[PDB]
């Protein structure tokens, strides 16, 4: 009769059909990453052919319903995901060539392998080995010439197609009557039609630089201390009024600085809080890893972990012979089957990792009551953020003791939390700036503020004032510097770890003050409160049928993302840092003070 | 005296095959002794929800006939086989009235009714223009018109095929793993009782 109930019967067709169809996809996933072997390959490709084809004829069948007749907001929210035409409103030839594109760069991307001029007999990619050498060298030039040469191949590569994928990209964009790309990915958290929790695309740049303004002290104490012991490390190199050298952050390009805790640690005399060994001696086996992770979700009150989940996940490597993606992933393969394929080892790092996944699986779990198509986070950062708070009240010496890991009288000094806040910082703090000046340099470049001859000109000026790296010498425009990073040469949106940081924090304090701990914010462990799994769970169980501001209301009670919750978590770490700091320069200058 | 003759709930409970919600099989048993006390100590029946009588006095109390209706449905969904529940089960497959005396049964059957491949030998109707009476029957397979345009026959725009596949797979979870339901529906009525329980010694 009328459109809603045509609409609402479409959705429940659709909603049956494609469940099953996404059941089929994810499993022929699932049986090529346990088992990589080329029918598998087929069958994936054949699934996910069916999948893509299945959601462009029904797009196209969803568009004929009008959205301002429609007044239920689910309704509502399923078509206007479903409506969407994504790369389908483009031409055949443009499309074709897009994906060409992508597929070209990935391929570039994953099986780009460089290595040093007059020794070219082998070669070095980059997922196997130069990790290992940008996170474990202390030599200036082997550094520099491994990131030089990474940026020189990868980068004149990349450039002429990444200029072809802005204007494609930036032509489908509005052609689906957006500003730019930049504006299609900050759509992910617009909400429209409720009164009062509306978000806007706008509103998305304008409350991160807010918050990265709040952020700038915090970072920038902890980028002296970083300079100041970069320079106990490398004598001359580092000057003590400018900015850090670009090769020398522990990563290939910045995103994190968890592998400068050896060289900036406070106190190396003394201990860690590393349980690998207490694991060992107990003979922990990852079944058992994760069955504390399931103790620890059902202590605070969340459902366990299905009959399904134990026969059918990969918890171990399965030997030489069958190979499988050793990436620790969950997976929600639909129709009440989760499972996670984890290469589980016996160390802290995997069985943080075990806790992560499994608040993924939870997280999955608790909207199998929603319709298919709000099978989601309210956001892009809700999905990570409830992993990382587990990973974050896992790794506290609360939980260890609880749970037997740590000895019962391992004394908790100030000098241990300020080294493992200094860790977290590292981990945490150090990837805003980059995440933030990468996204603000994405939109730029797609709303066309930065000309294509002056990319780089003014991408180094923006690192410079924004994450305060100067670059070892100066690049022209034949380089393809950010292209050289995972998420942007394959078409990923960077803003989620940064929107997932901040949320991480201000769910950690909810659930705190929830669970009625007592101390400081980063000793504070979850388990055991029943009002804090309620708090949790009314927002899990909701997904993306409600606004990701009302969701945040429902754990936090703020109608925005804050920054205040981080702040608040490192502040012993802050106050030791403004000690620290006295006579060194906090900030620095954006001259070639350094090196250039 | 010596009882003999024993209600064949060989033939309903052991079936080697289900019908679809939507075509669920009636029995109607007849002349014969009924033992309850069999099917209520079975450890293999997960749902034994009785409606309008204990399963005590089942072996005691005598009915004029018993129907045995069974099908197949989700693990989610059992629990709208019940008086006054709605669903897309209660609505558009199988309705059971308020007032209802007898017992619904389920039990998991992932074993038998599940293939790798997946089992689309299960159906359900999703669509109907109105919900079912009590007791009825539906396996018309005419396109539903959800829009003012006339279907004609073809599955194409506000006109979709109300029969939908199940696709039970073994490695399902257990709210969307195969069910195989039994409700027995006790009713008494004027001509002589003849299903009766059996007589102690
Ligand atoms: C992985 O693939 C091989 C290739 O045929 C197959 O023999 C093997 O059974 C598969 N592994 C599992 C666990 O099914
Ligand atoms: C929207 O539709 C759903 C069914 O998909 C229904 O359960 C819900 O109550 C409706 N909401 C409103 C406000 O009508
Ligand atoms: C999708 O593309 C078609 C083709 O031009 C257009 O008519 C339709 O409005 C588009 N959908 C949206 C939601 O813009
Ligand atoms: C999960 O919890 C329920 C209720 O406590 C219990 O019956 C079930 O056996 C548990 N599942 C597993 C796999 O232990
Ligand atoms: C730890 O506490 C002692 C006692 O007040 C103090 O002397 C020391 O400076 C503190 N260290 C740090 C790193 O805060
Ligand atoms: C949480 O509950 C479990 C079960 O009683 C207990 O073993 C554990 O010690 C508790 N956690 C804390 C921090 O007391
Ligand atoms: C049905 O099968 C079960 C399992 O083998 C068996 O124990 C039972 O006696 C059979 N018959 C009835 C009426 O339940």
């Amino acid at each position: 009769s009328t459109i809603e109930e045509q609409a609402k019967t479409f959705l429940d067709k659709f909603n049956h059909e494609a469940e099953d169809l996404f059941y089929q996809s994810s499993l022929a996933s699932w049986n090529y990453n346990t088992n990589i072997t080329e029918e598998n390959v087929q069958n994936m490709n054949n699934a996910g052919d069916k999948w893509s084809a299945f959601l462009k004829e029904q797009s196209t069948l969803a568009q004929m319903y009008p959205l301002q007749e429609i007044q239920n907001l689910t309704v509502k929210l399923q078509l206007q995901a479903l409506q969407q035409n994504g790369s389908s409103v483009l031409s055949e030839d443009k499309s074709k060539r897009l994906n060409t594109i992508l597929n070209t760069m990935s391929t570039i991307y994953s099986t780009g392998k460089v290595c040093n001029p007059d020794n070219p007999q082998e070669c070095l990619l980059l997922e196997p080995g130069l990790n290992e050498i940008m996170a474990n060298s202390l030599d200036y030039n082997e550094r520099l010439w491994a990131w030089e040469s990474w940026r020189s191949e990868v980068g004149k590569q990349l450039r002429p197609l990444y200029e072809e994928y802005v204007v494609l990209k930036n032509e489908m964009a509005r052609a689906n009557h957006y500003e730019d790309y930049g504006d299609y990915w900050r759509g992910d958290y617009e909400v429209n039609g409720v009164d009062g929790y509306d978000y806007s695309r706008g509103q998305l740049i304008e409350d991160v630089e807010h918050t990265f303004e709040e952020i700038k002290p915090l970072y920038e104490h902890l980028h002296a201390y970083v300079r100041a012991k970069l320079m106990n490390a490398y004598p001359s190199y580092i000057s003590p009024i400018g900015c850090l050298p670009a090769h020398l952050l522990g990563d290939m390009w910045g995103r994190f600085w968890t592998n400068l805790y050896s060289l900036t640690v406070p106190f190396g005399q003394k201990p860690n809080i590393d349980v690998t060994d207490a694991m060992v001696d107990q003979a922990w086996d990852a079944q058992r890893i994760f069955k504390e992770a399931e103790k620890f979700f059902v202590s605070v009150g969340l459902p366990n972990m299905t009959q399904g989940f134990w026969e059918n996940s990969m918890l171990t490597d399965p030997g030489n012979v069958q190979k499988a993606v050793c990436h620790p992933t969950a997976w929600d393969l639909g129709k009440g089957d989760f499972r996670i394929l984890m290469c589980t080892k016996v160390t802290m790092d995997d069985f943080l990792t075990a806790h992560h996944e499994m608040g993924h699986i939870q997280y999955d779990m608790a909207y199998a009551a929603q319709p298919f198509l709000l099978r989601n986070g309210a956001n892009e950062g809700f999905h990570e953020a409830v992993g990382e708070i587990m990973s974050l009240s896992a790794a506290t010496p609360k939980h260890l003791k609880s749970i037997g890991l740590l000895s019962p009288d391992f004394q908790e000094d100030n000098e241990t939390e300020i080294n493992f806040l200094l860790k977290q910082a590292l981990t945490i703090v150090g990837t805003l700036p980059f995440t933030y000046m990468l996204e603000k340099w994405r939109w730029m470049v797609f709303k066309g503020e930065i000309p294509k001859d002056q990319w780089m000109k003014k991408w180094w000026e923006m690192k410079r004032e924004i994450v305060g790296v100067v670059e070892p010498v100066p690049h022209d425009e034949t380089y393809c510097d950010p292209a050289s990073l995972f998420h942007v040469s394959n078409d990923y949106s960077f803003i989620r770890y940064y929107t997932r940081t901040l949320y991480q924090f201000q769910f950690q304090e909810a659930l705190c003050q929830a669970a009625k701990h007592e101390g400081p914010l980063h000793k504070c462990d979850i388990s055991n409160s029943t009002e804090a799994g309620q708090k949790l769970f009314n927002m899990l169980r909701l997904g993306k049928s409600e606004p990701w501001t009302l969701a945040l209301e429902n754990v936090v009670g703020a109608k925005n993302m804050n920054v205040r919750p981080l702040l608040n978590y490192f502040e012993p770490l802050f106050t030791w840092l403004k000690d620290q700091n006295k006579n060194s320069f906090v900030g620095w200058s954006t001259d070639w003070s350094p090196y250039a | 005296p010596n009882i003999t003759n024993l209600c064949p709930f060989g033939e309903v409970f052991n079936a080697t095959r289900f019908a679809s919600v939507y075509a669920w099989n009636r029995k109607r048993i007849s002349n014969c002794v009924a033992d309850y006390s069999v099917l209520y100590n079975s450890a293999s029946f997960s749902t034994f929800k009785c409606y309008g009588v204990s399963p005590t006095k089942l072996n005691d109390l005598c009915f004029t006939n018993v129907y045995a209706d069974s099908f197949v449905i989700r693990g989610d969904e059992v629990r709208q086989i019940a008086p006054g529940q709605t669903g897309k089960i209660a609505d558009y497959n199988y309705k059971l009235p308020d007032d209802f005396t007898g017992c619904v049964i389920a039990w998991n059957s992932n074993n038998l009714d599940s293939k790798v491949g997946g089992n689309y030998n299960y159906l359900y109707r999703l669509f109907r223009k109105s919900n079912l009476k009590p007791f009825e029957r539906d396996i018309s397979t005419e396109i539903y018109q959800a829009g003012s345009t006339p279907c004609n026959g073809v599955e194409g725009f506000n006109c979709y095929f109300p029969l939908q596949s199940y696709g039970f797979q073994p490695t399902y979870g257990v709210g969307y793993q195969p069910y195989r339901v039994v409700v027995l529906s006790f009713e008494l009525l004027h001509a002589p009782a003849t299903v009766c329980g059996p007589k102690k010694s």
